[PDB]
């Protein structure tokens, strides 16, 4: 839906106007989750092919974790930028109509008569 | 103790006695035997305590709520303001019941004081108890499990426009 919108770059992963958000933390919970799917990928990796499961391959378990979280924080960084736009892109376009948008006065409970069920 | 004025308790009225017999009353020696032996060591006992207690006299506040403002006075929507409207009126329902606790403790104190009388001398404690059950009924009977400030609402406004619909056609 948002593919066609103004100032769109073709096949960028990280538009150079992403570099205004806040980046994500290195401890970010799903930057740790990532980096757990890592750790579990080592671990059933050594169960299939009958290696001792936490012993075997800690360099393979090591390379397997950083992959999942150096993967992840970039992803997570375009991510954050895709979501930036999609409110820069409403709220935008709110301001462009208020007449489709209009402020609605809500009235107090004072002046509301809702039903009353009786409940037996 | 308590408050003679929420707990209200009539005055005792007892007789003489005026013994005419000769013979020993088994429950005056008894008393007397009781009143050696048991009550008065249990007193000493409890005035150590309260001795102790006075040396670490510490103490505890009853806990005051401000008014906020009501569910009638709250936008529809607005979350924030119904949170603390409904959390007031939940506050309230509570202290509600208590004071038809109150209320009924008074009733069934009052039946067992009088006995053979019930039926003339708790005519206050009755009337009371059918004015403070009839208010109870307006504020919240058939509201269901899931009773609020909104539905004790509507059905107040429910009850006032039938009420106005009959002095109208007075
Ligand atoms: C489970 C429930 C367990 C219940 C256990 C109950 C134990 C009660 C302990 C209190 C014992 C008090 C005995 C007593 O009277 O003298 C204490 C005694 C006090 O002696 P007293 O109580 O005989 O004092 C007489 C009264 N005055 C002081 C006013 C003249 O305590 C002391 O050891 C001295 C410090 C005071
Ligand atoms: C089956 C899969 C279930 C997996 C469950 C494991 C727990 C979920 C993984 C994330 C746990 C860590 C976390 O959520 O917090 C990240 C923490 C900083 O978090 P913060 O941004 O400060 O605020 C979060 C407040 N809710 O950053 C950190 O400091 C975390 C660093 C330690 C690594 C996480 C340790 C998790 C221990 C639980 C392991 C249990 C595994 C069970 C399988
Ligand atoms: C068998 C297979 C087992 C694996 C599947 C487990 C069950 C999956 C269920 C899916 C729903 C998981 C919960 C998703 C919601 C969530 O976790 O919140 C987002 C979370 C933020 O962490 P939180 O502490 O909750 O909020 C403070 C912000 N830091 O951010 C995160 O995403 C942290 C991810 C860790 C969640 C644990």
């Amino acid at each position: 839906m948002m593919n066609g919108r103004p100032g769109h770059e073709p096949l960028k992963f990280l538009p150079d106007e992403a570099r205004s958000l806040p980046p994500p933390k290195l401890n970010d919970p799903r930057l740790v989750y990532m980096g757990l799917l890592g750790y579990c990928t080592g671990l059933m990796d050594n169960m299939l092919r009958m290696r001792p499961v936490m012993r075997a391959g800690l360099h393979r378990q090591l390379l397997f974790v950083t992959s999942f979280v150096f993967a992840g924080y970039f992803y997570l960084k375009r991510q954050n930028y895709l979501y930036a736009v999609k409110d820069h892109d409403m709220f935008g376009y709110i301001k462009l109509h208020p007449e489709d948008f209009p402020e609605k006065e809500k009235k107090t409970y004072a002046e509301i008569l809702e039903p009353f069920h009786p409940v037996r | 103790s308590w408050d003679k004025d929420v707990y209200p308790e009539p005055p005792s009225r007892t007789p003489a006695p005026s013994p005419q017999t000769s013979l020993p009353n088994p429950i005056t020696y008894l008393t007397k035997a009781y009143d050696l032996v048991v009550d008065w060591p249990v007193t000493l006992v409890r005035e150590f305590i309260e001795r102790q207690h006075a040396k670490n006299r510490t103490y505890y506040y009853h806990r005051q709520y401000r008014r906020v403002p009501d569910i009638t006075e709250c936008k529809e929507g607005d979350v924030l303001c119904i949170y603390e409207a409904e959390m007031q009126w939940r506050r309230d329902f509570k202290v509600d019941q208590e004071i038809m606790n109150i209320i009924q403790e008074r009733l069934k104190a009052c039946q067992q004081r009088e006995g053979e009388n019930y039926q003339q001398n708790c005519a206050k404690e009755l009337e009371q108890f059918t004015k403070v059950t009839k208010a109870y009924q307006d504020r919240y009977l058939d509201l269901g499990a899931y009773y609020s400030a909104r539905k004790c609402l509507a059905k107040q406004k429910q009850r006032m426009l039938e009420e106005r619909k009959a002095a109208r056609q007075e």
